[PDB]
């Protein structure tokens, strides 16, 4: 049954687009948590081969200054999302002259997350995971293919998603510390991936009102390691 | 003798045949109609028949007979919305015919134009056929009056003595014989004639109300529908 | 349209086109035609009869002129055959706009076949059914080609489409030959298009059209039946 | 998502398991199996086991065969199931 | 089934399976309740969300001074319309310099969602839209649908199981024309509390309300400020 | 309208493409052409398809076309789709030669041509063109050349050829029969009536089965050779005396 | 124009005519490369060569600037169109911005244009990869790779082509650091794997270099006899 | 097989089962009827009262599209709204150009016109909507216009729409066109609309009566209802 | 003005069996010597020439953008081009810019192809096309051309009579204004060979 890409389902929706949300499914895997110290993310690159350089992978660009971000699955489709998005929150910086809110760029992305068809092209399959700091502090953020955005204090994307998600409630606050946090995140990371811990295996996301940019860098991280 | 969307759209079957025109030339009899054209010597006659199943139905409504110009009526067969599309296209076409040459158009260019406009309809995959047939008549410098049949295969043509449609296949049959021997054509011979044929195709013998009589000559040029009164002179003429 | 426009022709497991193939047997099923190129210019034949009685000849032609030095005839379907026939007659005018002068009938042969060559690719409408028989006088020297579904052209002294066109071109080959008069190339026209012909031949059965280098003409039932009368 | 390591445990009692073995990982990483492609997965580990002639086959040891199967298998053909129906 | 493919077929039966798919498309959003009394007009919707922390995905979102919705189904399409209906609001308000009736409006709804209707290739919109506003003649409570027709009522809703807050709605709905603006919202959240199972709560941050009255401008309340309107409250019998 | 569709660029699940396949099958059948090396010039030759004597044949060059006043082509597949891309490759030369007023080099042609082809295998769902043709030509580097345009968008540029499917046994029998720089175009010349009077089917070799044409180089002309059938045919029959002298050893 | 859905995902979440494009590379020609603290050594083979033809005429390798050097796999067509369009870009990024062009920008180039072309509708996926080597501003070496779905990703040394698999579980012996630590090992280290690769017959083997800052350059068939006569020599050694 | 997909598509019968469906959808909706008098026209509709649903008044089939011209509708509600939109910009594009009341000749035949034109076509689908057309003016007269999903645009006195169709307008030949004064026909329709469509069919409904003509001074608005309140009082009592 | 900004003068004049056209060598901007070099009478064909005179953009672009479509034409039909055609041609070419006009004086000297019979013609900036059996004229001035011709030609020359006629008609044509000069070219063609010369014009 092939129809038009476009045709809802008898239950029912899109059939491309709850296709696109099994596509996230087999991608990197991801934790970000919402601290009112601050937004800290992680991501493990899942490296494959010694050709494979361990910093050519990022699943983590800052997208603006105050505003970072995480991937999953497919990458090139994500890469114009962040640029578009960097574009928006700089021309927020024309007009207003300020820091376009976390929260705007949520819908100022959701809001072209679906313009596909062919007259008048395919949907994207890549969520993302939005750390950032606006006037009310930390934010952590999650969007979807279809648009649909809700904002998470500990969220997780990928594989482990799910196992990670429960896990993560389980060891979860709201009294959290920014480093407690980093380190309950990565025990999680730890158990989820198949190769032992290193410096090159994972990539931390954080961001603080007052301590930045940051962004974040390894010999850090090699500390971090070691600190469990 | 058929394989792939050769059916549903308009390309070449294995022996080269198309089954959507085919399909149109069928998609005429749904009306149920008779259509009759006879050419006299100065003159050219109409006839067609109509239904009125309902008293709520208005008879100046229903009329199958159009004039496209002062000097140009016409008359259709098939489906009714096809017919008035083409009737409008008809009579935007003679306008433009007006606007850029100035003179009036001969009608036989114009059943060259509407049948090419036909084939256009023939031609794209994504577009209907337009399965509706069309009959002219007119006068002409030197030319007397001439009949004109335009058929939705993209094409035109016209004759002395002319039908088309459901039952119009035998009234040909009974036309011809009609046409010849030598016969010579009046006015009224040509009128009792577009009586005869279709009685003797259906023998319904009726009021005039129903039929309804086009007709152009070259004593007035302009098109005219007779109106029943004259008409039923001509029924109670042609009976003896 | 709706802007669909993918060509409806694919190339099959040997890669011959299955709708142009189809359009070539709907030229076969066409009229029969004939023309002669030989001497003094081009004499083209063609067969031309009604269904009914009720029909009348003197209104339809199926022989169009281009230029008073071009003619032209066809097989197959009327319907596409004014069209592209349309198109011709408006396209030999911005040759003359540009240079002034009569438009050569290898350039009508080349641009008609470039049209027909387009119109098969383009977007989502079939092939012609039609094969061209075009004549032409030119340099001294008349010229007679023929056209196809898809676009391809040649020369011929003589030829036939449509029906029986193996056969007759055949009896074209062994009686037909060298180069002689508009009288002996009508002649034998009327022979070969009298094969095919019904029990009956007049005037009003056929048409024949003949190119003169002084250009072309088309002639009327009058002299088509004082030469055929006297049928061959 | 855990139902997979159900046939894994169900298709754990064959062979031998060291005890290191992680199956939610391979469950995981193995979408849209249902229980046949898992349980040539196996399979699969007993039989280069067999192949290299060790008598206990370690989780990395054949989820090479692993993602060989599903990867290499689910290649050329097979899982349209789903659009076999729909 | 092939007959069902694009929205452009009609079914041997004459009923474009899109459009129904697209209705069943909107039922499976969160209830909600829209009403109005003979001066005040009140909505009342129900969040849910993904996991504990996740935030509880809100409905009710204001428009314009005079006019909010409530909303269900596709976010995208919600913020689209949403959008396109901001311009709607600032073009006569920008003018005409006056509000907008809402009848025209969302006649402008139905134009607007008219055409993805029909066009080969094209999807109707999930909407689960119901609007209140006050044009010159007062309340007003409208409802939408895929279909793009449009319904005036004194109380509707959508969702999962709202017509169980249908059949409560029948029997006090002619009392909701008659009182004040805090026990109608206490009627409508008696609509609402049905549409969950008896066994949970209608607690303050999983629910969103919204009242919009004659001299009073439309405003979200939410939380804390639905506090007052879930305090005093009798429990669902057992 | 998404039903009538062929897909015609997409792949097919092997690999492959699937219409370009066809394409190539296109010329497995129909036109025979061949082309050589040669110092200080360069051969092509055609076998000409209608044997039919009653054909004009005042076309002069038919399945040859010039394109250039230093480059030509030997076209194989359907001629007008072959029509279209002589008056497009003619027109992009001329254009070339308008802007820097100096001949086109052969090869940005070629190139820019194939890739003009290729525009209808990325996309359009356009029949793809089913026409294969070669080239010859002087510049003022690598002085003459061959290529060969292939169906996918693809140029094979070569110093030798296969025109058509039947020419694979005259391409190993061009391996057993090469040579480094000997011309002697006559005798690369009766190395080619050599090729067809074996390959091709029709036996005797009538001269008017086949065509050639050459380019010498000239100051500054580069001429252009069409030739009549006369001193082809005291070629052909001095060839199978040459093969009368062949088979003395036996 | 030509507006349909080109690929979507099917209900297990995957493309299919991007992964699957991945088959035409998967069956293209073997090509390796290797990067190196002084001169970056590419590789070539599965010439196939008709032995009486020219090799320039049908060549693998180019360049977009004199700093960056190509290397491709798929079809040859495409790999025409978007190195013309990759040096159209090196050539704007020359315009503006007077510095050369940083290999990461340009294969973002590459990259991020193969995306955007798998998106729209209308559109057949390149069925090329592609790998960009170079010397870097500041005299680093670089090297990065493509893929149907647009990655730009960088390597320490190539493994693409057919037994793609087995040549750089070969590579696994290459990577140590005392490989190369001379830089004709660096070359008899290409012709070492490429060796390995394929039939490597000796003939159909060709490699293209750059040394540091050096423009590029092609070793006549002298070397590959050389280089090969000194691998086959150490390989006796090796008893 | 396949050849009801498409409206371009024709079918071994030569028609198109897109309109035959879309026809029959139309059949489904509730009864509105129309009549003309020698005063006037009267539109009248029966609109359906479901569960409660919501208040009366809303989303009446009966529309107005000019000042002397409106609308009473049936079938797919939303085409036939946007058929208003369609009609309302005709007349102004008639009272652009020339600046009075558009002939309701006209009127009907470019919506007949737009009609056929989406039938022709796979992009979109044939129209779900039947409606009634009337106007008046003393130049003119009474006209009344029925027009179908498939573009055929003529005239009646009173037509029948809906699911009681033939038996509805079966005893409107008892009410005489001419003879008849329009405020009379208020309470005739009235009384065929209440005692057609049995209660069971549809446990409650309404009855909305429009009209236009000489009465109001060709104003087209809704006779109200309240006025003379007649529906009620002779309908109730006319049961027996 | 416009057309004597970079000067410059074309004659041609028809012979008995032959033709003959000239031009003078000079460039330059107004009363700025610059190149004596420049080429107007350019080469279309065999058998026949053509000349140019006006702003030397216009004169390049047209002979370039003609030269173009004579290849076109003649690469479709193996035949080479008539004058007539040519001349239609050329003046197509100038009215396709009506109101935006190139100024230049196409000057069209060149024999049949199919016989030997000479051929003249001149035309207007805008493309309005002239043949006389004698001379055509274009340039600055007009009672050194127009007067010296006039004065001179007549029906019958061999090549020799032609030669120093137009030689002399050039030289003090050329001699009473200023901004042509600076060296003179003939061009004198037949049927048979083409002859090409360099008059001694004073170089003041």
């Amino acid at each position: 049954y092939d129809r038009g890409v476009n045709t809802f389902s008898p239950e029912g929706r899109l059939f491309q687009v709850e296709y696109a949300i099994e596509a996230i499914k087999l991608g990197s895997t991801a934790i970000g948590i919402q601290t009112s110290e601050g937004v800290c993310l992680a991501v493990e690159k899942r490296i494959t081969s010694p050709l494979m350089e361990p910093s050519s992978i990022e699943k983590i660009v800052e997208i603006d200054a105050h505003i970072g971000c995480a991937m999953s699955g497919l990458i090139a489709d994500a890469k114009t999302l962040i640029d578009k998005a960097r574009v928006e929150t700089q021309n927020h910086w024309f007009t207003y002259n300020e820091t376009m809110t976390v929260e705007s760029v949520t819908q100022a992305v959701s809001n072209l997350a679906l313009q596909f068809g062919e007259e008048d092209s395919r949907p994207f399959g890549v969520a993302l995971l939005f750390g950032g700091v606006d006037e009310k502090g930390p934010q952590l953020f999650h969007m979807d293919p279809s648009g649909t955005f809700v904002q998470c204090d500990a969220r997780a994307i990928g594989s482990a998603s799910e196992g990670a998600q429960s896990s993560l409630q389980e060891v979860y606050h709201k009294s959290m510390t920014l480093k407690e946090a980093i380190k309950s995140s990565l025990i999680i990371l730890k158990q989820v991936m198949e190769e032992k811990l290193n410096a090159t295996n994972i990539e931390l996301a954080t961001v603080q009102p007052g301590q930045n940019f940051h962004m974040f860098t390894k010999e850090e991280l090699e500390e971090v390691i070691k600190d469990i | 003798s058929s394989a792939g969307f050769d059916r549903h759209i308009t390309i070449f079957s294995p022996e080269g045949r198309l089954y959507q025109v085919e399909y149109a030339f069928k998609a005429i009899n749904q009306g149920g109609l008779t259509s009759v054209a006879v050419r006299g010597k100065d003159c050219a006659v109409i006839v067609t028949q109509k239904k009125v199943p309902d008293k709520l139905l208005d008879s100046s409504t229903v009329t199958h007979l159009f004039k496209i110009t002062e000097n140009i009526g016409c008359v259709m067969t098939g489906m009714t919305a096809d017919s008035r599309s083409q009737v409008q296209r008809a009579r935007y076409e003679a306008a433009n015919w007006k606007y850029k040459y100035g003179y009036e158009i001969p009608v036989d260019m114009l059943c060259k134009r509407i049948a090419d406009i036909s084939q256009v309809y023939t031609q794209n995959a994504e577009m209907r056929p337009l399965g509706c047939c069309m009959i002219l008549i007119g006068i002409d410098e030197e030319q007397g009056p001439q009949v004109y049949k335009c058929d939705p295969a993209g094409y035109y043509c016209g004759f002395k003595a002319t039908a088309a449609g459901v039952k119009q296949t035998e009234s040909t049959s009974f036309l011809e014989k009609k046409v010849k021997k030598k016969f010579d054509w009046t006015f009224e011979q040509t009128v009792e004639t577009a009586i005869t044929c279709l009685s003797t195709v259906l023998s319904i013998d009726f009021k005039p109300s129903e039929i309804e009589v086009g007709v152009v000559t070259v004593e007035n040029p302009k098109f005219r529908i007779l109106t029943e009164a004259e008409i039923d002179a001509h029924l109670v003429a042609l009976a003896e | 349209e709706r802007g669909y426009s993918f060509s409806l022709t694919t190339f099959s497991p040997s890669g011959k086109l299955v709708q142009i193939e189809y359009a070539l047997a709907a030229v076969a099923g066409g009229a029969p035609s004939v023309g002669i190129k030989a001497a003094n210019g081009v004499v083209l034949a063609t067969e031309k009869k009604q269904k009914s009685i009720l029909y009348d000849e003197r209104s339809v032609h199926k022989v169009e002129p281009i230029t008073k030095h071009i003619g032209l005839v066809y097989s197959g379907m009327g319907p596409d055959y004014r069209v592209l026939v349309h198109r011709a007659r408006k396209l030999a005018q911005q040759y003359y706009l540009v240079y002034q002068e009569p438009i050569p009938t290898a350039q009508l042969v080349q641009r008609v076949a470039s049209v027909m060559q387009e119109y098969t690719q383009s977007g989502g409408v079939r092939p012609f059914g039609v094969s061209l028989l075009i004549c032409g006088w030119n340099e001294g020297r008349p010229y007679l080609f023929q056209s196809d579904p898809s676009g391809a052209y040649f020369a011929w002294k003589a030829t036939a489409m449509g029906k029986n066109y193996v056969n007759g071109k055949t009896f074209l080959e062994k009686r037909y030959n060298e180069d002689l008069e508009l009288e002996d190339a009508i002649h034998t026209a009327i022979l070969t298009l009298k094969e095919s012909f019904e029990g009956q031949m007049t005037e009003d059965n056929i048409e024949v059209g003949i190119c003169n280098e002084a250009g072309f003409r088309r002639l009327t039932p009058t002299e088509v039946k004082d030469y055929l009368a006297a049928i061959a | 998502l855990e139902g997979r390591t159900h046939i894994f445990k169900i298709h754990a009692r064959s062979m031998s398991v060291e005890r290191d073995i992680r199956f939610e990982l391979l469950a995981r990483l193995c979408p849209n199996s249902t229980g046949a492609e898992i349980r040539s997965v196996c399979t699969e580990a007993g039989m280069f086991a067999i192949r290299a002639r060790r008598k206990i086959a370690t989780e990395k040891d054949f989820l090479e065969a692993v993602n060989k199967v599903i990867k290499s298998y689910a290649k050329f053909s097979a899982t349209p199931r789903y659009m076999t129906y729909n | 089934n092939q007959y069902d493919n694009d929205v452009t077929v009609w079914s041997p039966q004459g009923r474009i399976h899109q459009i129904e798919y697209a209705m069943e498309a909107v039922k499976q959003g969160s209830a909600t309740v829209g009403l109005k009394s003979k001066t005040h007009a009140v909505l009342v919707a129900l969040k849910r969300a993904q996991s504990e922390l996740a935030a509880h995905q809100k409905k009710i979102l204001h428009v314009d001074n005079h006019i909010g919705i409530s909303i269900a189904g596709l976010t995208a399409d919600a913020r689209l319309l949403c959008n396109f209906m901001r311009q709607e609001c600032l073009d006569s308000r920008f003018v005409f310099d006056r509000p907008l009736p809402v009848s025209r409006l969302v006649s402008l709804i139905g134009s607007k969602t008219q055409i993805p209707t029909q066009r080969y290739g094209r999807r109707p919109y999930g909407v689960g839209l119901l609007i209140a506003g006050y044009d010159d003649m007062g309340p007003h409570i409208f409802q939408t649908c895929p279909s793009a027709n449009y319904f005036d009522c004194r109380a509707m809703s959508i969702g999962a199981r709202s017509q169980s807050a249908r059949t409560y709605l029948e029997r006090h709905m002619s009392e909701f024309m008659e009182c004040n603006l805090n026990e109608l919202v206490k009627h409508g959240l008696r609509a609402l509390r049905e549409t969950l199972p008896a066994e949970q709560d209608l607690t303050t941050k999983n629910v969103s309300i919204g009242i919009v009255g004659k001299d009073l401008e439309f405003t979200i309340y939410d939380d804390d400020d639905v506090s007052p309107f879930l305090e005093g409250l009798e429990e669902r019998p057992q | 309208s998404r039903r009538y569709d062929s897909r015609t660029t997409i792949f097919s699940p092997e690999g492959r493409l699937y219409q370009v396949e066809y394409a190539m099958e296109a010329i497995g059948h129909a036109g025979t052409c061949l082309g050589i090396l040669a110092n200080d010039g360069v051969l092509l030759a055609a076998e000409r398809r209608n044997i039919h004597k009653l054909l004009d044949e005042v076309f002069f060059s038919e399945k040859i076309y010039k394109l250039n006043e230093d480059m030509a082509c030997s076209v194989a597949g359907i001629t007008s789709d072959a029509n279209v891309l002589t008056n497009e490759l003619r027109l992009i030369a001329q254009r070339y030669l308008l802007q820097y007023q100096e001949p086109i080099p052969c090869e940005q042609l070629v190139t820019a041509l194939c890739d003009i082809k290729q525009a209808y295998t990325q996309f359009g769902g356009k029949r793809p063109f089913g026409v294969s043709l070669l080239y010859i030509g002087w510049d003022k580097h690598y002085g003459f050349q061959l290529y060969q345009s292939d169906p996918s968008g693809n140029y094979g540029g070569w110093k030798a050829t296969c025109i058509g499917n039947n020419s694979a046994a005259a391409v190993s029998m061009l391996k057993q029969d090469y040579k480094e720089g000997e011309m002697t175009l006559k005798s690369a010349l009766a190395l080619a009536i050599k090729v067809l009077n074996k390959t091709m089917d029709v036996s005797k070799l009538s001269a008017e089965k086949v065509e050639i044409a050459t380019l010498t180089r000239e100051n500054g002309k580069t001429v252009i050779r069409v030739l009549k059938q006369k001193e082809v045919e005291q070629l052909i029959k001095k060839h199978e005396e040459e093969e009368a002298k062949a088979e003395r050893e036996k | 124009s030509y507006d349909r859905a080109i690929t979507v995902f099917s209900p297990d979440g995957h493309l299919f005519q991007v992964e699957y494009a991945q088959e035409a590379v998967k069956k293209g020609s073997t090509a390796v490369g290797v990067r190196g603290r002084d001169i970056v050594v590419l590789g070539v083979e599965k010439k196939s060569v008709a032995k009486l033809q020219d090799e320039r005429t049908v060549r693998k390798i180019c360049a977009l600037d004199d700093n960056v050097c190509m290397a491709f796999a798929g079809l040859t067509a495409d790999a025409r169109i978007v190195i013309n369009r990759a040096r159209v870009e090196c050539q704007s990024h020359r315009l503006t911005v007077e510095d050369p062009v940083t290999v990461e920008y340009i294969t973002r180039y590459i990259a991020s244009l193969k995306q955007r072309y798998t998106q729209s509708n209308g559109r057949r996926p390149f069925g090329i990869s592609a790998l960009i080597v170079g010397f870097d501003f500041d005299g680093t070496p670089r090297l990065y790779q493509t893929d149907p779905s647009g990655t730009y990703h960088a390597w320490k040394a190539n493994a693409i082509g057919r037994g793609a698999k087995s040549v750089r579980e070969f590579l696994e012996k290459n990577y140590t650091d005392e490989a190369i630590e001379t830089d004709d090992l660096t070359i008899k280290l290409v012709i070492k794997a490429l060796l390995e690769v394929v039939q490597s017959g000796g003939k159909n083997i060709e490699l293209a270099v750059m040394r540091r800052d050096q423009s590029l350059k092609i070793l006549n068939p002298e070397e590959i006899e050389k280089y090969v006569a000194e691998i086959e020599k150490e390989k006796e050694e090796n008893e | 097989t396949g050849y009801d997909l498409s409206a371009s598509t024709f079918s071994p019968d030569g028609r198109v089962f897109q309109v035959e469906y879309a026809m029959k959808a139309v059949e489904n909706s509730s009864t509105a009827i129309g009549i003309r008098c020698k005063d006037g026209v009267v539109f009248g509709v029966e609109k359906l009262v479901l569960s409660k649903l919501y208040e009366e008044g809303s989303n009446k089939r009966l529309f107005n599209v000019d000042r002397h011209v409106g609308m009473a509708v049936a079938g797919l509600l939303a085409d036939a709204r946007s058929l208003a939109d369609i009609a309302r910009e005709e007349a102004s594009n008639f009272r652009s150009n020339f600046g009075y009341n558009i002939p309701l000749k006209h009127l009907a035949d470019r919506v007949a016109m737009y009609v056929h034109a989406y039938t022709l076509y796979s992009a979109v689908r044939p129209f779900g909507c039947s409606f009634m057309l009337g106007s008046y003016s003393v130049n003119d007269g009474a006209q009344l216009y029925m027009i179908d999903p498939s573009g055929v645009s003529y005239g009646y006195w009173g037509c029948a729409i809906g699911k009681a169709r033939q038996a509805a307008k079966t005893e409107i030949e008892k009410l005489q066109m001419k003879e008849m004064t329009c405020r009379d026909i208020v309470k005739e329709v009235a009384k065929i609309i209440y005692i057609v469509h049995d209660e069971v069919k549809d446990k409650a409904f309404e009855l909305e009566l429009s009209w236009v003509g000489e009465l109001t001074n060709g104003r087209h608005e809704i006779v109200p209802k309240d006025i003379r309140e007649e529906a009620e009082k002779y309908a109730k009592e006319s049961l027996k | 003005s416009i057309m004597s900004y970079n000067g410059g003068a074309v004659m041609a004049m028809k012979g008995k069996n032959c033709v003959a056209i000239a031009a003078d060598r000079r460039f330059g901007i107004q009363a700025q010597m610059v190149t004596t070099d420049f080429q107007k009478i350019f080469p279309m064909g065999d058998r026949l020439y053509i000349g140019l005179a006006g702003l030397a953009t216009d004169v390049q672009t047209v002979a370039q953008r003609l030269k173009f479509r004579l290849n076109l034409y003649e690469l479709k039909e193996g035949r080479q081009i008539k004058p007539y055609t040519l001349m239609s041609m050329v003046a197509n070419l100038l009215y396709e810019k009506r109101f935006g006009p190139y100024y230049t004086e196409p000057v069209i000297a060149g024999l049949d192809p199919k016989t030997f019979k000479p051929f003249i013609c001149s035309l207007d900036l805008i493309g309005c096309p002239m043949v006389t059996d004698d001379f055509v004229v274009s340039g600055t001035c007009a009672e050194q051309m127009y007067g010296m011709c006039e004065s001179l030609w007549e029906p019958n020359m061999d090549p020799d009579h032609l030669f120093e006629t137009i030689s002399q008609a050039m030289l003090n044509a050329v001699d009473r204004d200023a901004v042509s000069g600076m060296g003179v070219i003939v061009h004198i063609i037949e049927k048979d060979k083409i002859t090409t010369r360099t008059l001694k014009a004073r170089m003041d």
